[PDB]
């Protein structure tokens, strides 16, 4: 839905041509790897938001996003 | 004057907006073409253009398919071409597009294809305004037997109707696409239309440049 | 350097909607590359997981079993403890 | 049309706005709609939804100048190949600002006119019906409509006036017709009910920028699911038959702990899971309904735009909304509802002093855009909202809001403890 | 489905200095007896555009674990500012708990930090050299994000089919 | 820049190219301002018939639901005097306009004892030419108009006070009036008629090109499509 598809669904294939050439996909997968981004992302957002407001901005910036991939046990 | 003859004469001032509509596109088919046919001959003196500019456009994102990227990097060319001061049959309103593809070795030919496009209107009958076009005959990859609507073996299948839905999202789906098959054609064809024709030349230049970039952000 | 390290996922109007679902007011424009730097890395940890088993599994296409079973890794959170 | 043994909107609302204080609202309905049926029937079915039938109704209540509540509602009748028939209430959404104030919650508001629509004989949205698509040339005299152009209409005018020496025509009224122009329909009154909501943050939404506002309540996740939940509670024992249904469900929460917050609720037969489920074990096409801007109905598009709907399980659909937080549901979202038969008889036919019938979709949305395009970050928003809605309704249909006195006293005589009290 | 769980954490000494310690109550459960190790540890983030940059405050090793409700209390040493970018200390940053058992990370609490000075013409005019005693740290002690992680908790009654 | 040379034979052809594109555009103005000239005798034509009808505009602005956001329901008396609109495209004027720019005529047929009887004309504007780095915003110049006498407590020409509450919200009310677009320049948010923009493009790009269009959506048979058309 947020994301415009086709252009993820190809770059779900170029970051995955590196680990496996001519690999596939079911059009189901290419579509939950897009929901699991609007997901995580959505949810990472809400994240960057408070710790902007926790800075006593208004305005996100780069550190924030990063700090929320911190606070997620960063991965 | 008395409104039962004052209205029949504002009638034919909706039908005169109309038939200005078709002369002032005349015009741009007669003063735009030594522009058009400048740009064209910078186009077939450059190598290779069209599999360079059409992956990076912000609209692009709404109608080429991962799967497809494949097929349409092998387009050599793309010109548009207008009919209706050679014919009778066409309005200038009307209009066609020409590709030619070099392809893939045992895969899918090399191939030369025109597609014409017409817009429809309200005229008499008040039918929603839209653009459509005429299926043309296009040469399937053979990669594509599993979605290539042709040969689908039963269209009612939970696989079948998927695979079907799937193929007349295609590039070669938006060939036979015709603008109306509600829900069982490629969506948003007529905007690809206008994508190759028009919606394409404000950027591709940024575009070509970009590719040509080595500088990063 | 080259044009597919180029090859985008999502557009600075689709960030901003992103955003905007977060409830964000405000953005520096330097987040607009951010943001696909931080998806570059989601996807390429769901990717090298999923691709594992779908390989595993004997399969060239990879399943939406296959990446559900990959979105095990980022954990779930939770704003509390109960 | 205003029968005097039959209840005005104004004798149902009067009687929970507080005693000898009075109010002003808007009410407003779309004219009786064609549409395919709200959920999909299973092939294995004897049944066919042979006909189903939908409108829109609006809602606003103004206190001292201003408005304070805003409620939108959509109502469906399915008519059967031979199981008779059923009507079904969804709710799309409500809205405050804190701007006025008054002895009466918006809970009292939204059970009076849930009351009002459950008091409506269904046979008001069947006796004639708006269908779909149109002929409007195949008999003589022909019909101006959006079928002809500007051209062609204009030319039909200037046809009419020459030919027949108006505009105007008797004879189109006439039923070879009708008979093309009008579905029409016939059902008993008393007949099988239910009631469906969804509960999530973007239905706390009418009064843009509102939330702004430090004196207005917002309610979200499980406060907003509970206080819905007593509203068919307090209609469970009052407004229907005690053999009915009433059900709940909650994303990612497990079925006991679901059961664990219907303990708050007075009715017996509160069950976990939904009125729309048909099936244990069953794939979503035949279970999920298909209304209009609903996240649900939306997702069962996406899973046909993917096309894997003949194939997707219903618990694999309600662990995507509780994993998928781009659906935006927040914590606690709930899908609810009820069915069975309310405890009296239907009988309205709702008069012009009930509700305004506007004679377009365009003119209908033009009455809500009115208060629900305004700026609540200010008073004056909700001051606009009514003096803008006001002009209207005398400089485009010669008409007033309705006004009416409240009745409700802080005293009772059945109950523990009155209603208008500090809660208010 | 854990054996192990988190029942919640409270913040004991905020706002405070940045060089104040970082005082936590945090309370757990175990349903049943565990075999091996559960270790704490806690963390600050040095900058948000590198992992290098993190500092451990404190860590805790506890085997075996004590079944049912159980309470452990902190006062971890501050982070050292001169291992930390000049630049990013007078802001915005992260802390962590890790909680892991036999190795594997079953939850992770973070919470954000704002470090401004107290001092209203330091708030106008940052400079070069930072006046680490006048920096206020502000703990965002009413919003933990609480990821959680599912692991083996026997390897002898579970077998995980793809252990890193 | 300066990173790269452009020296070979297709780097030539790419950088005409890159030149043709501005005149391909240059022609696209040669043909707009055609297209301009043409409809501009055929908008003559067609408002003739127009200036016969009954009640024609007021329809069009009963059938507008966009513009009956734009405008509050108490300047509605006063709108239900407008006898003509017209709407003009600049450019055919002179050079010193785009083929963007465009000016807005009404009559007002005026109400006696309140609102004098008026023609007025307001000249609009796009700005963010080619090559600019202003923003590409709509805007107008200011232009007299008689207010109703029974206003002059909400009229900012005639309120004796802006600043106290009272005043901000008398010059508030003031500003959301029909009389306030006509004062409106397109530079002050927050001061001046919300959505005077989005107005001044409704006219433009939809009112008045489209009047028999939503003249036509009044026009019914019908007690359920009075009016609406999609």
């Amino acid at each position: 839905l947020l994301i415009r598809k086709l252009p993820f669904q190809r770059l779900v294939r170029e970051i995955a041509q590196d680990f496996k050439t001519d690999l596939r996909f079911q059009s189901s997968a290419v579509m939950a790897l897009q929901e699991a981004s609007e997901a995580y992302l959505v949810g990472l957002f809400e994240d960057t938001n408070l710790c902007a407001i926790h800075a006593k901005r208004v305005t996100i910036m780069p550190k924030d996003i990063q700090l929320a991939r911190r606070i997620r046990g960063e991965r | 004057n008395e409104h039962a003859k004052a209205f029949l004469g504002l009638a034919k001032c909706e039908e005169e907006v109309d038939a200005i509509e078709r002369e002032v596109e005349l015009y741009r088919l007669n003063k735009m073409k030594p522009v058009y046919e400048k740009r064209d001959a910078y186009i077939d003196e450059i190598a290779e253009f069209w599999k360079i500019v059409l992956s990076q456009h912000v609209s692009f994102a709404n109608y080429i398919r991962a799967s497809d990227f494949k097929y349409i990097d092998t387009i050599d060319k793309i010109k548009v071409e207008w009919l209706a001061l050679e014919s009778e049959m066409y309005d200038t309103r009307d209009f066609s597009i020409t590709f030619h593809f070099h392809g893939i070795e045992g895969d899918f030919k090399e191939q030369q294809v025109t597609k014409v496009f017409q817009i429809k209107k309200g005229k008499d009958d008040q039918e929603d305004g839209i653009l459509t076009s005429e299926p043309v005959p296009i040469e399937w990859p053979q990669s594509y037997d599993s979605i290539n609507p042709d040969l689908i073996k039963d269209k009612r299948s939970p696989e079948g109707k998927k695979k079907y839905r799937q193929g007349m999202k295609t590039i070669f789906g938006w060939f036979r696409w015709t603008g109306l098959k509600p829900g069982k054609e490629f969506p948003h064809g007529d905007s690809l239309a206008s994508l190759f024709s028009e919606e394409i030349y404000p950027f591709c230049v940024k575009y070509y440049a970009e590719a040509q970039r080595d500088l990063e952000d | 350097k080259v044009l597919r390290d180029n090859i985008q996922g999502i557009t600075k109007p689709a960030i901003r909607r992103l955003a905007r679902r977060g409830g964000v007011k405000r953005i520096s424009g330097l987040i607009y590359e951010e943001t696909r730097g931080v998806l570059k890395v989601f996807l390429e940890n769901v990717i090298r997981d999923a691709v594992t088993y779908t390989e595993h599994a004997k399969r060239k296409t990879v399943t939406a079993m296959d990446v559900v079973y990959a979105l095990k890794r980022q954990g779930r959170t939770l704003y509390g403890f109960g | 049309g205003m029968d005097p043994n039959s209840m005005s909107l104004n004798d149902f609302l009067s009687s929970v706005l507080p005693v000898s204080e009075q109010f002003e609202y808007l009410s407003l309905q779309s004219i009786p709609l064609e549409t395919h049926a709200v959920v999909t029937p299973n092939k294995d079915d004897k049944r066919v939804p042979k006909s189903t039938i939908k409108t829109q109704h609006f809602f606003s209540l103004f206190h001292q100048g201003k408005v304070f509540f805003s409620l939108e509602v959509y109502v469906y009748v399915t008519l059967w190949d031979e199981a008779d028939a059923e009507r079904l209430i969804f709710v799309s959404k409500a809205d405050t600002n804190g701007y006025c104030n008054t002895r009466v919650s918006v809970r009292d508001i939204t059970k009076i006119i849930l009351e009002f629509i459950l008091s409506i004989d269904p046979n008001y949205y069947l006796q004639k019906v708006k269908p779909a698509i149109r002929s409007y040339k195949k008999i003589s005299p022909e019909l101006i409509s959006a079928a002809s152009t500007p051209a062609r209409t204009l030319r039909i005018l200037a046809r009419r006036l020459k030919q027949s020496g108006s505009t105007v025509l008797k004879e189109i009224e006439s039923p070879r017709f009708q008979q093309d122009l009008y579905l029409s329909f016939t059902c008993p009154r008393e007949i099988l009910t239910k009631i469906c909501l969804f509960t999530r943050p973007a239905s706390q939404y009418l009064f843009p920028d509102s939330s702004k506002n430090s004196k207005k309540h917002i309610l979200n996740g499980e406060e907003l699911m509970k206080w819905w939940g007593f509203i068919l509670d307090r209609l469970l024992i009052e407004c229907f038959q005690n053999d009915t249904q009433a059900k709940l469900r909650i994303p990612g929460e497990d079925p006991a702990r679901v059961r664990s917050y219907l303990r708050g609720m007075k009715y017996p037969l509160w069950q976990v899971g939904d009125i729309f489920t048909s099936k244990e074990n069953s794939l979503a096409v035949y279970n999920i309904p298909l209304f209009p801007d609903d996240p649900k109905a939306r997702f069962i598009h996406q899973l046909a735009e993917e096309d894997r709907l003949l194939k997707v399980s219903l618990s694999s659909f309600w662990i995507e909304l509780q994993e998928r937080q781009e659906f935006k549901l927040s914590v606690t979202s709930s899908v609810m509802g009820i069915s069975g038969y309310s405890l009296a008889t239907p009988s309205l036919f709702p008069s012009s002093a009930d509700v305004i019938v506007p004679k377009s979709r365009k003119q209908f949305r033009a009455i809500k855009k009115y208060i629900t395009g305004e700026e609540y970050d200010t008073e004056e928003g909700a001051i606009e909202a009514f003096t803008n809605i006001r002009d209207f309704l005398l400089l485009r249909m010669a008409t007033n809001l309705q006004s009416l006195t409240g009745k409700r006293e802080h005293r009772e005589r059945n109950q523990p403890v009155p209603a208008s009290n500090i809660n208010t | 489905s854990s054996i192990v769980s988190l029942l919640g954490i409270k913040v004991l000494n905020n706002p405070a200095k940045f060089t104040d310690p970082y005082e936590f109550e945090i309370t757990f459960e175990c349903l049943e007896s565990l075999k091996h190790d559960l270790e704490w540890k806690l963390t600050y983030v040095g900058s948000s555009r590198s992992l290098d940059h993190d500092q451990e405050l404190d860590s805790i090793l506890v085997g075996p674990v004590p079944v049912g409700v159980n309470k452990f209390v902190f006062s971890a040493d501050p982070p050292s500012a001169e291992l930390i970018p000049a630049s990013e200390l007078v802001s915005v940053t992260v802390i962590l708990l890790s909680c892991s058992y036999d190795g594997r990370e079953f939850v992770r609490v973070g919470y954000y930090v704002n470090n401004e000075y107290d001092e209203e013409e330091l708030r106008e005019n940052p400079p070069a050299k930072v006046q680490v005693d006048h920096i206020v740290r502000n703990i965002l002690a009413e919003k933990p994000r609480v990821t959680r992680f599912n692991i083996v908790w026997d390897n002898e009654n579970e077998g995980d089919l793809y252990p890193p």
